[PDB]
């Protein structure tokens, strides 16, 4: 060869850096990333609460060998449609929707309730030109204090067209199908919809169970299976 | 606080307005005058010889 | 006309030489068709060039095009027209084909192998199985089946070692059926194995999706269609023709199986023909990929 | 940034010592690590090398089949098994750090030293000096001028020749890499150049730090030859 | 009532400055430009394929050296190429892997980096332990990082998503100055080869051009009508090209304060990530995110080649200082220096 020692020796600095690169590479790829994507007041904290300034947080936490990196990305209050493609690749988004905020409203921006600008957050996540065949562990906080709510207050004030009682599991099931009526994309993405409780190691466990399922389907789309 | 952020901006659009402003002709002349003063000195115009290239291989 | 090392064995002496000219034709052109779809569809795509299983494909492809214009060539030089050459040429055509047929069944092997990872270690199969790794199989596979094509060209043909001669392969022994049976069935009982495990682990995946509140099956169901039509296929391509070598080799030897041994012997054209669909039209990337080429 | 060594002595012929030099201040694991030997009223020879992450070993010719050289890069020693030593080994020990890449400054750091004594009982690139003592005058401009029997330029432009310089009771000091470049630490008044086989190195403004004992090395291929040291001495 | 009066004074100035315009309307840049001898037809090849990223790259900046180079990904990763090899003269593990932005020194010794962490991190290259550190972590923004180049060893100017701008120094650690002045969020900057001025492109589709001793807006330009995230000036400096989401590119004027130029095809949509020019300023490279960059004329408005060779879209592009080579690095894993 025409190296001479200096230049084979700056080749085998850039072959012990190409193994590190990819000892890292493989290190990274043990992990599961996750975004947390909501409107603010869902209570997403709270779910950092149940795992367990910069404009993004990593909440890494791991369940049964298996380490998920979680973005909490809701801090940036930027225009989203120039950073959200650097999320395009997450293993799952884990969108936080508070159900006792049915009837409150925010009257600063535009005087409509939370749900309408939550429903209008998940429409413009799930059909994101991204987040194609990401799929979406959908959560639905504070069900008792929907519960307690709705024992007033019914389900009317947000959707005007509700033929149905003041039952907890009926309005919750039509919450469900409502937000999960806003795929457009339902051949190639999936909804996980949970009901977050006070038990430990059940949301997480819904989590870790949405993970592996959406893992072994993307697996057998890649190896040509499905 | 409103009333100081139009001031503000009449104030810098006032100071955007009364700069001058040179014509489309002399700026364009000046541009050509730059291509062709370098349109030698850039190798990526003309396809660069083999031995002056440092990226063949 | 008798045993030890006779010529000129070939039974076909009536009208059925039209009938394999016709059907060898047919599988022949379908194959080529097919597998060039295939190429065509797999090269000019990037997102089907970078994902490592599309080029077992690819490899079960040429695997099988080789096999299909090679097998089909030497076929009807054989039992059509009645062409007697030397033994270093027949056995240059028969190593072409068995290199070719024993390549198609070691992509349907590595295939199997993938599919088996990416569902019994599914974080892991994104850093087990890389271009370049699948690149290394592919060559490593493809140099073993042309090294085992080539072994009897240059010692273990038994006019050279007297040994038994096979006489559905008159200048092989019947030491190299025994070998390439047991070759061949060993990758088939490791195809097997993989397309049941990855049948039951995705049985008691849907079986724990549905015990826990996670789901709403729909994945092992999918799979278990593809699977048995995988097997099956595997199964009455390759059960026959094994059946009849391993009857000729280890037992009566009688005059009629040489003549259903041509028949079952086009059963590799047969699973040259639907590898293509049932490995790439089962694909939904393939398929969206050549439905956008048109 | 410490390079201390321990373990010399006096020894018999033919027996074996060890010697450990500990790195720390720096990343050892990063670092190419060389061992250079100075004999009394002599100059310096290279003796082994490995890379970083033991991944090349080089010996020279009367250190091949002879030496060991290893490191331990998560206890940042360097160590140097000799075994069958001569008399031709009694010489002082410099532990070298070294570091390869585009832009870097190779030998940029030695040792204290230390001390091994034994008691009584090629195709390579040979660099010239013409004057090994030269008396010298503060304030003014000094020219040393090095030789080798190889021509130093290479394809891709450099031309692999080291300046050293050994201030008495003191390691040896990078002062120019590569024939153009200044190393680190070094003030503005040292320069260098040459043209493919003759070389000049200028000194100007001489100063009471200056003094010591100037070596030229070559770097084109293994194994490393120092030059015979011109020494300058005021008066 | 207050302010819609100052309106009506301060649109009247607007159309003071479409006044201004009509000052600057005698002719176009390709009345001037005709009967011109074209650049013809270009086949520039890749030459290198820089493979050691593992996600997609987001930034590239070449060295003033014209051979080191520099490139951040979207893994927790910057690694600094040699190009003329194809080695990797370092690999910084970086602590946020969100990084949208770096940029390489003149001097060579730091090189920069930002992203959604709101931090321009530095990092010394040249140092005595021999590994790179982290030499100045530069917080304070709030909006995420888009863009960072480097004036000196002490001064650089980061643009960042919360509308505005800022020059810092590394040994304070704080902002020496603010740019205040764009409404979206700031995308792009690119300053000058004199220093004195730099232009910066936000999602207002308008760029303004802002002097560092100042610290105000001089001038502001604007025609396109969707988020402008790339900037190049002219290497004369008089000048500045710009590239958007409309698939356009305009080439404005200091001088003029208008636009003289559009460059754009009929089969062009998915527009523009990034923009340069070659030396003399014939060529506008502009990597398209139809995978692809596109040489147009700078002078002719007319596409000279193409660049087509990523897999993926062309983030980031950049040619050296004399001009031997132009590097783009895209969403796959690879840079790839085309000549
Ligand atoms: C033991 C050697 C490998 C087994 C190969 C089995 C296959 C099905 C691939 C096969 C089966 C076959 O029956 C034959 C084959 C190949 O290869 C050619 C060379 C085409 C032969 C030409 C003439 C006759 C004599 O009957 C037999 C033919």
């Amino acid at each position: 060869c025409t190296l001479s020692a200096e230049d084979k020796a700056a080749v085998e600095r850039s072959k012990m850096i190409d193994r590190n690169l990819r000892e890292d590479g493989e290190k990274a790829a043990r992990e599961v990333k996750l975004l947390l994507l909501g409107a603010g007041e869902s209570g997403k904290s709270t779910i950092v609460k149940q795992m367990k300034t910069t404009g993004i947080v990593e909440t890494h936490f791991t369940f049964k060998d298996l380490h998920f990196k979680m973005f909490d990305v809701g801090a940036q209050r930027s225009e989203r449609k120039k950073w959200i493609h650097c999320f395009e690749g997450v293993t799952a988004i884990i969108f936080c929707v508070a159900l006792s905020d049915y009837d409150l409203v925010l009257a600063e921006d535009e005087e409509m309730n939370r749900m309408h600008e939550s429903m209008k957050l998940f429409d413009s996540i799930c059909n994101n030109k991204w987040f194609t065949d990401t799929s979406i562990i959908l959560f639905l906080n504070k069900k008792d204090l929907f519960e307690e709510k709705i024992k007033k207050s019914p389900l009317t004030i947000c959707y005007p067209e509700y033929a149905g009682s003041n039952t907890y599991e009926e309005a919750a099931a039509y919450i469900q199908c409502q937000f999960e009526d806003l795929n457009k994309r339902k051949d190639t993405k999936e909804i996980y919809t949970h009901f977050t409780c006070s038990t430990d190691t059940k949301n997480v466990q819904f989590v870790f169970d949405a993970v592996t399922d959406v893992i072994i389907k993307n697996n057998l789309k890649d190896c040509g299976l499905f | 606080a409103s009333i100081a952020q139009a001031r503000k901006l009449v104030e810098q659009l006032k100071m955007e307005a009364n700069i001058d402003r040179i014509k489309v002709s002399k700026a364009a002349a000046d541009l050509m005058a730059y291509c062709e003063a370098h349109a030698k000195e850039d190798p990526l115009l003309t396809p660069v010889p083999a031995s002056e290239n440092p990226f063949r291989e | 006309e008798n045993f030890m090392d006779i010529e000129c064995f070939m039974v076909l002496n009536p009208s059925q030489q039209l009938a394999i000219a016709v059907l060898s034709l047919t599988l022949g052109t379908f194959t080529v068709l097919e597998n060039l779809l295939v190429l065509c569809v797999i090269l000019h795509s990037r997102s089907l060039r970078c994902r490592p299983s599309y080029h077992f494909i690819g490899s079960l492809a040429v695997a099988d095009l080789l096999g299909s214009v090679i097998f089909v060539y030497s076929f009807i030089d054989f039992h059509v027209f009645h062409r007697k050459d030397s033994r270093n040429v027949f056995l240059f055509k028969l190593g072409g084909v068995t290199a070719s047929f024993t390549a198609s069944v070691g992509s349907l092997f590595l295939t199997a192998i993938d599919r088996y990872i990416s569902i019994h270690r599914p974080l892991a199969y994104k850093r087990i199985v890389t271009r370049p790794k699948a690149v290394v199989a592919f060559c490593l596979m493809w140099t073993i089946a042309i090294v085992i094509a080539v072994l009897p060209l240059l010692g273990w043909n038994c006019e050279k070692l007297q040994s038994v001669c096979s006489d559905i392969f008159p200048h092989i022994d019947e030491t190299y059926l025994m070998f390439w049976i047991g070759v061949t069935s060993v990758l088939l009982l490791f195809i097997v194995y993989a397309y049941m495990y990855i049948l039951w682990k995705a049985h008691s995946h849907a079986v724990r999706m549905i015990q826990r509140g996670t789901q709403k099956a729909r994945m092992d169901i999918r799979l278990a269609k593809t699977l048995v039509l995988i097997l099956v296929v595997l199964i009455i391509c390759w059960g026959p023709l094994l059946a009849i070598m391993v009857y000729d080799v280890f037992g009566k030897m009688n005059k009629l199986i040489k003549t259903v041994f041509a028949f079952c012997s086009m059963l590799c054209l047969l699973n040259s023909t639907v590898n293509p669909i049932i490995y790439a039209l089962r694909s939904k990337d393939l398929r969206h990929a050549f439905r956008s080429m048109f | 940034v410490q390079l201390v060594e321990s373990g010399g002595g006096l020894v018999q012929p033919g027996g074996s010592r060890k010697l450990s030099c500990s790195a720390s201040g720096f990343a050892f694991s990063s670092f190419g690590m060389h061992w250079v030997r100075q004999a009394p009223e002599k100059g310096l020879e290279w003796v082994a090398y490995i890379s970083s992450g033991s991944g090349t070993i080089y010996y020279a010719d009367t250190v091949k089949g002879r030496f060991t050289i290893s490191r331990d890069d998560p206890k940042n020693t360097l160590f140097l098994q000799m075994t069958s030593l001569r008399s031709e080994d009694t010489a002082m020990y410099y532990c070298v750090r070294s570091i390869y890449y585009y832009g870097s400054s190779p030998f940029d750091f030695w040792g204290q030293g230390t001390t091994l004594t034994v008691s009584s009982g090629g195709s390579d690139i040979v660099m010239t000096q013409a004057t090994s003592s030269v008396p010298v005058t503060p304030g003014e401009s000094v020219s040393i001028s090095c030789r080798s029997s190889k021509s130093l330029l290479h394809s891709n432009g450099n031309t692999y020749l080291y300046w050293f310089l050994q201030r008495p009771g003191q390691s040896p000091q990078l002062l120019i890499y590569r024939m153009s470049n200044l190393a680190s630490g070094v003030p503005d008044r040292f320069s260098g150049s040459g043209s493919g086989t003759a070389f000049t190195l200028t000194i100007s403004r001489l100063e009471a730090e200056d003094v010591g004992v100037y070596y030229c090395m070559q770097h084109l291929e293994y194994p490393l030859t120092f030059g015979a040291g011109t020494k300058l001495e005021l008066k | 009532s207050e302010l819609d009066q100052l309106r009506q004074e301060a649109e009247q100035l607007k159309n003071q400055i479409r006044d201004a315009r009509k000052a600057c309307a005698d002719a176009t840049l390709s009345q001037i430009t005709n009967n011109i001898d074209p650049v013809g037809r270009i086949q520039m090849r890749t030459r290198r394929t820089l493979r050691g990223h593992l996600a997609k790259i987001y930034a590239m900046h070449w060295g003033t050296d014209s051979r080191l180079l520099v490139s951040a990904s979207q893994d927790g990763k910057l690694i600094i190429w040699d190009s003329y090899t194809t080695n990797k003269v370092h690999a910084i593990p970086l602590r946020s892997s969100w990084v949208m932005t770096c940029a390489y020194a003149p001097s060579g010794n730091y090189v920069a980096c930002g992203g959604l962490d709101n931090i321009c991190s530095i990092y010394n290259l040249k140092t005595r332990e021999g590994n790179v550190r982290v030499s100045r972590e530069l917080a304070g923004h709030t909006g995420y990082l888009s863009c960072c180049r480097f004036l000196d060893d002490n001064q650089i100017v980061t643009s960042s998503g919360d509308t505005t701008c800022a020059l810092w120094d590394i040994e304070t650690g704080q902002q020496t100055t603010t740019f205040t002045g764009h409404t979206g969020d700031v995308m792009s900057l690119s300053l000058a080869p004199d220093t004195r001025l730099f232009v910066s492109g936000a999602c207002d589709a308008s760029a303004k051009l802002w002097d560092v001793r100042e610290g105000m807006c001089r001038q502001t330009f604007t025609g396109h009508e969707s988020d402008i995230n790339a900037i190049c000036f002219f290497p004369n400096g008089n000048a500045f090209a710009t590239g958007s989401d409309d698939a356009t590119c305009r080439l404005f004027d200091l001088r003029a304060d208008q636009e003289l130029m559009t460059y754009s095809h009929d089969n062009i949509i998915c527009g523009i990530t990034s923009v340069s020019f070659s030396k003399s300023g014939r060529l506008l490279l502009a990597g398209y995110d139809d995978f692809n960059c596109n040489v147009w004329d700078a002078l002719k408005a007319d596409r000279a080649g193409v660049l087509a060779g990523h897999d993926n879209r062309v983030s980031c592009l950049g040619v050296t200082d004399d001009g031997m080579a132009v590097a783009t690095g895209s969403w796959d894993s690879f840079l790839k220096i085309w000549n």
